């Protein structure tokens, strides 16, 4: 291909327009896992984040393994919709033994997502195919303010290469303003230690300089620093506004000053939901398929 | 009395139906799928009459309506002629046209069937020529000019514009036709003309050649205009004029800057009218009868 | 004075920083700290002792279980802390049955175990299930939600009565107890003490400023607890339960239940 | 706002910045005889230079590859050329090339999907098929019903008229109704833009589309230097749609359905292809 100057405007740059119009009358998909010990707010966390108390009110097709929660919803918003799938672990962490065989299900769930999509791929009557491969997965650490335990960097280690992992303290208002700081440091030295991949969203060529900034900050603020509420509460100044009221205080989700819920909001959906989607879709399922192939 | 014989070859699509009706000043030859002397001075003593074809088995006539089913079969290769008075200064002329050039997917029919009907007429007069009991006013049938109506590609010559223009300059003066051309621009056409005289060398296709001193002027003019460039129109506007109307402007047919078809005219009934003739009964028939009684 | 306390829980509970609070002096430091590295290399719960004097002259013992919950396998994590008490019975067992008997005998007995429960609203796991079971039985089990914090009020209250309603479940025997040998007026003081139990507590070893007033407890982006309010946490009801109220009946309850169990089943045994 | 809206409205927005930072690809086959614009055409169209002995003249397939970059958009256009098509006497099977063309990069990229590592991709499946007819003013032509029958069924065929300036508005009109005639009659699938609409319905109520080129500017009368071909007569504005319908086959090509093209290409084309040499 040698480069041709072209004078004066033919408008074959339209092929981005093209594909904003045709998405908007095609819907997006989304599938998103959330790993956590139970109590620890996934649910709680999904209502907020997609404003919808009924978000795992859908719930589609002793106990010594992680038992798979699949949930099915649909999010519509100024015309675009959104077919949002979440996958919700129960019993993570709560076995006298933890091992891999306690929290395969969620490993043979995302093999078994990406061997669907492959067998259809595969098939000779091939027809249009429902994207169910998980898009990100949400992996609550409790806050304790001490550093990362053994079941969650054997987890992180074993399911980086398959999902956009992101790691977040639940329930992180308990938490002080310096311990938030050591308990993110400390954690991001384990990641490192242990080779585990974050996603990193991605720069784009002739973009503004507050959204390459806001995508940097989004790597650099992991793991973020969560809360979650549906729930209207009043705040001493009298104004009604997500959160949580205590004796103490009334956090709020919607603050940037209490948490990084707005940093997680934009790396999921606002900013970066098709930019997971596409490393998913490129890298780590073609990473998976040629492990299998080859 | 004099017996004049002009042939009207090339493919389909080149202005030989609407050169014959701007010549005649009638539409005695109707155009394809839409098949009277409104001139004084021309009536048709001889109704246009199949005199050759070659085409495969039910294949429909050049005559036939348009029949979008039909409209993949090969048309083969059709001559026609039609007898006219014009107009002692009275002449009986015989138009020969072809249909079907250019139509087939392998046109080689079509040179063969011109040589055949050509030749054939050779033979006719021979054969009297030898009769005991001869008619010295027997019914000529030789054709004494052929116009090659060359498409408006702008390149040049192609192999079927070789092959019968070669294949007719055998028996008959060949005048290669720059039609329709309203197709270019001025220096496009002085390009197509330059074009098309550098293959007619390359190829050594036999063209007529316009060449006392007296006639250096006029048949210089004629030799620089070759060959000749003609626009024509049987469609006649308000004021009774041959036109093409466009979307951005008019041509009238008459005004002598744009077309050489006057000149075409003149050469044609008035000053090599009986040079066309001369050179094909008394060389070209004549090479012929030498080489058959060898 | 010999009062020897324990703590169980998982790390980063806020089991030493609520020890400190309680007595007011940096007794004991986080068994691992912010250090992974600092759990067991053995894989399992070991005992780590402290011994203090404070001032009547109290001497306290301090019985860490780092271990406990932190590991992928935690099947036997009770197991240890069982064989600690169950030994310092025995070893007080052995004492009382010598013909040269000690005058003061030393008591190494666990006299209370403040077990700390996560704050997760949600019914007692496998683990906290066993460990309890077991050492309900053989001493004063204290159970405290650690990090109370997390919940609001409605929360605490609904994950109290859910917590009372599995020991119930589970026929636990948890402190206080009341026999027949006890006032009408402490009967009373039980039923309420038991009724806050577990302990909402929050623990903090630094200070606050407020309104130009110094507190103790933590200050955030958001909040300001201050420990000492008894209407943000329980640690003031646990700091009169446990060194004011019960500390004598906690010593005679762990001497007159749990060893005279443990000395009867010995030794029948034998 | 309590609560404050959730981005699924930038979802799209995400999606045109994926684009267009990973750029384009357009892929044209220029099928036709020689001498019918189809230089000037590709040309006058992307308004650059993309393109610049023996009588008997072989079929054969000329690849141009192009680079164009307009407002940070990178295309890499393929032009694909048939020099030979209907040159001679004899042109039976010139469709022969063209076909087995379009189907070995059907044919490639399959294979090249089914490779256990597939990182590269050669992706030169032809997005769109212009068959330029010549104005003879009458109809199709047997080559031309018999190439455009098999060109229909593997790439996205749209015919048009070369030199609609050689033909007046009545004989452009009744030289597209038979050609409509005869696409209907021999059961040839023509690429039409999908009508989900009015604009759309203009653009087909065209078609086959009126073709004029040129890579010379001139002056309208309004002091604009407009593309546009100078006779003594007139003067052939190419944005003028009523002299042609070069900015309707813009509109098809590039400015509005040159995804359709593509997603057809890739949807329809060469799934059927795939589907037949799997079974
Ligand atoms: N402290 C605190 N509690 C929370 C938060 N989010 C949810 N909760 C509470 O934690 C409990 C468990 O939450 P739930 O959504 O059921 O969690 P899941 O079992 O992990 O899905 C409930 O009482 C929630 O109200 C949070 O950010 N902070
Ligand atoms: N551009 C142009 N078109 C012409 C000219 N003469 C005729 N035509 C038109 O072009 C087509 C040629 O058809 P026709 O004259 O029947 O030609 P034939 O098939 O070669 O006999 C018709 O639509 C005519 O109206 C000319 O000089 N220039
Ligand atoms: N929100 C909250 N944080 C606490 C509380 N008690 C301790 N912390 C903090 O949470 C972490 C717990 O660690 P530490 O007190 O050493 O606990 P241990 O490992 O269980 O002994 C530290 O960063 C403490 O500052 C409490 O009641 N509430
Ligand atoms: N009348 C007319 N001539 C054109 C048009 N487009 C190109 N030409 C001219 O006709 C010839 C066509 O040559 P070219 O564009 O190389 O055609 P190709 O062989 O089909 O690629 C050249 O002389 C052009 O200047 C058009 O729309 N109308
Ligand atoms: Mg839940």
């Amino acid at each position: 291909f040698i480069r041709r100057q072209i004078n004066g405007y033919v408008g074959f740059a339209n092929l981005p327009k093209q594909w904003h119009r045709r998405s908007i009358k095609n819907g997006f998909s989304f599938n998103l896992l959330c790993v956590g010990p139970d109590g620890i707010g996934k649910t709680t966390l999904m209502k907020t984040l997609f404003n919808n108390d009924d978000i795992e009110a859908n719930l589609v097709k002793q106990r010594h393994k992680v038992k798979i929660k699949s949930y099915e919803s649909v999010i519509e918003e100024n015309g675009v919709k959104l077919n949002l799938n979440v996958i919700d672990t129960e019993g993570f962490g709560d076995f006298l033994n933890n091992d891999q065989k306690s929290w395969d299900p969620i490993i043979k769930e995302i093999d078994s997502r990406f061997d669907q999509y492959l067998d259809a791929e595969n098939k000779i009557n091939r027809h249009s195919i429902n994207d169910k491969r998980i898009h990100a997965c949400l992996y609550f650490i409790e806050p304790t303010g001490h550093y990362l335990k053994p079941l969650d960097l054997k987890f992180m280690q074993s399911v980086y290469e398959k999902c956009n992992l992101i790691p977040v303290i639940a329930k992180s208002d308990i938490l002080t303003d310096e311990e938030i700081l050591s308990f993110k440091k400390t954690i991001m030295n384990q990641l490192i230690q242990s080779n585990i991949e974050l996603f990193k969203p991605p720069i784009y060529s002739n973009d503004d300089a507050e959204n390459s900034h806001l995508s940097e900050r989004l790597f650099s603020s992991l793991p973020y620093a969560v809360i979650g509420s549906n729930d209207i509460v009043e705040n001493y100044s009298g104004n009604q506004v997500r959160g949580r009221s205590y004796p103490w205080g009334v956090i709020e989700v919607d603050n940037d000053n209490h948490s990084d819920f707005n940093l997680l909001k934009n790396l999921l959906i606002k900013q970066f939901m098709e930019e997971l989607k596409e490393r998913t879709s490129k890298i780590l399922y073609e990473n998976y398929r040629s492990s299998k192939l080859a | 009395g004099i017996t004049y014989t002009m042939l009207l070859c090339g493919p389909a699509g080149t202005g030989k139906t609407a050169f014959a009706n701007n010549l005649l000043e009638t539409k005695i030859f109707p155009h394809k799928y839409q098949y009277i002397s409104s001139n004084p001075e021309v009536k048709v003593i001889a109704p246009t009459k199949v005199v050759s074809f070659n085409s495969k088995n039910g294949i429909p006539s050049y005559v036939s309506e348009f029949d979008p089913m039909r409209a993949n079969l090969e048309p083969g290769i059709t001559i026609t002629s039609t007898s006219l008075e014009l107009g002692d200064d009275t002449v009986f002329f015989n138009l020969i046209m072809t249909h079907g050039i250019g139509e087939n997917l392998d046109d080689s029919l079509c040179s063969e069937e011109v040589m055949s009907y050509l030749e054939q007429q050779f033979d006719i007069v021979l054969a009297e020529e030898t009769r005991i009991k001869r008619n010295p006013r027997f019914e000529d049938t030789r054709v004494h000019v052929a116009l090659y109506f060359i498409e408006p590609t702008g390149h040049g010559l192609r192999e079927v514009d070789v092959e019968l223009m070669k294949s007719i300059s055998k028996y008959t003066n060949v005048l290669p036709i720059i039609t329709r051309a309203d197709s270019f621009t001025k220096e496009e056409l002085t390009q197509f003309r330059k074009n098309i005289m550098f293959d007619v060398e390359r190829y050594n296709v036999p063209i007529y050649k316009f060449e006392d001193l007296e006639s250096m002027e006029e048949n210089q003019a004629l030799a620089s205009l070759q060959p000749f460039a003609i626009i024509t129109s049987d469609t006649r506007d308000s004021e009774g004029r041959y036109v093409r109307e466009y979307p951005w402007g008019i041509i009238s047919i008459d005004d002598d800057k744009i077309s050489d078809l006057k000149v075409l005219k003149n050469v044609l009934f008035g000053s090599h009218l009986q040079e066309f003739k001369d050179t094909t009964q008394n060389l070209l028939y004549e090479n012929y009868r030498s080489e058959k009684l060898s | 004075f010999q009062f020897n306390i324990m703590v169980v829980g998982q790390s980063g509970l806020g089991k030493s920083t609520l020890i400190n609070t309680l007595f007011a002096s940096h007794l004991i430091d986080s068994a691992t700290g912010d250090d992974i590295s600092a759990l067991p290399v053995t894989k399992t719960t070991e005992m780590k002792i402290s011994t203090h004097t404070l001032v009547v002259r109290l001497n306290i013992n301090v019985i860490d279980t780092p271990g406990f919950g932190d590991f992928i396998d935690n099947s036997k994590a009770w197991e240890p802390i069982v064989k600690y008490i169950k030994e310092q019975h025995s070893q007080y067992l052995r004492k009382e049955l010598t013909a040269q008997r000690e005058r003061f005998i030393t008591d190494t007995r666990v006299h209370a175990i403040l077990y700390f429960l996560q704050p997760n609203g949600k019914e007692l796991s496998r683990l906290d299930v066993e460990a309890l079971k077991r050492l309900t039985e053989i001493a004063n089990v204290i159970p405290v939600i650690g990090k109370s914090d997390t919940l609001t009020l409605d929360e605490r209250t609904e994950f109290r009565e859910l917590i009372q309603n599995e020991f119930e479940k589970y026929n636990f025997k948890i402190y206080p107890y009341d026999s027949e040998e006890l006032t009408d007026e402490e009967l009373e003081l039980n039923r309420s003490v038991r009724s806050i139990i577990p302990f909402a507590v929050v623990g903090s070893e630094n200070e606050i400023e407020i309104n130009g007033e110094t507190f103790r407890g933590r200050k955030t982006r958001w909040s300001a607890i201050n420990v000492e309010d008894i209407n943000q946490c329980d640690f003031v009801y646990l700091r009169e339960f446990l060194i004011r109220t019960h500390l004598q009946d906690l010593i005679e309850t762990t001497s007159y239940i749990h060893y005279e169990g443990f000395r009867a089943r010995q030794l029948i045994a034998l | 706002p309590v609560p404050p809206p959730v981005g699924i409205s930038n979802l799209p927005n995400q999606r045109y910045k994926i684009v267009n930072e990973e750029g384009g690809t357009f892929t044209v086959m220029l099928c036709g005889e020689s001498g019918l614009g189809k230089t000037t055409f590709i040309n006058t169209l992307f308004q650059t230079v993309l393109k610049r002995e023996p009588i008997r003249k072989t079929v054969e397939i000329d690849i141009t590859r192009a680079l164009l970059e307009e407002k940070h958009f990178e295309l890499r256009v393929n032009v694909i050329d048939t020099p030979g098509f209907g040159d001679n006497v004899n042109n039976n099977k010139a469709w022969q090339p063209l076909v087995d063309f379009i189907d070995d990069q059907h044919d490639s990229y399959m294979r090249q999907e089914q490779q256990p590592y597939r990182t590269k991709k050669f992706d030169l499946r032809v997005h769109a098929v212009l068959y330029f007819i010549r104005p003879t003013g009458h109809g199709l032509k047997p080559i031309d019903i018999e190439t455009m029958k098999r060109l229909s069924t593997r790439a996205n065929l749209i015919p048009v008229i070369a030199k609609a300036d050689t033909l007046t508005a009545q004989e452009l009109q009744q030289f597209k109704s038979r050609i409509r005639q005869v696409i209907e009659a021999q059961e040839i699938r023509i690429f039409t833009p999908p009508l989900d609409v009015e604009h759309a319905r203009q653009l087909i109520e065209a078609m086959p589309f009126a073709i004029v080129g040129s890579e010379k500017k001139f002056d309208n009368g309004q002091g604009t230097q407009v593309v546009a071909r100078k006779y003594p007569w007139g003067l052939v504005e190419i944005e003028n749609d009523s002299h042609c319908d070069f900015r309707k086959l813009r509109a098809l090509l590039l400015r509005t359905y040159l995804l359709d093209l593509i997603s057809t290409t890739q949807e329809m084309h060469y799934e059927t292809y795939r589907r037949l040499r799997l079974e």
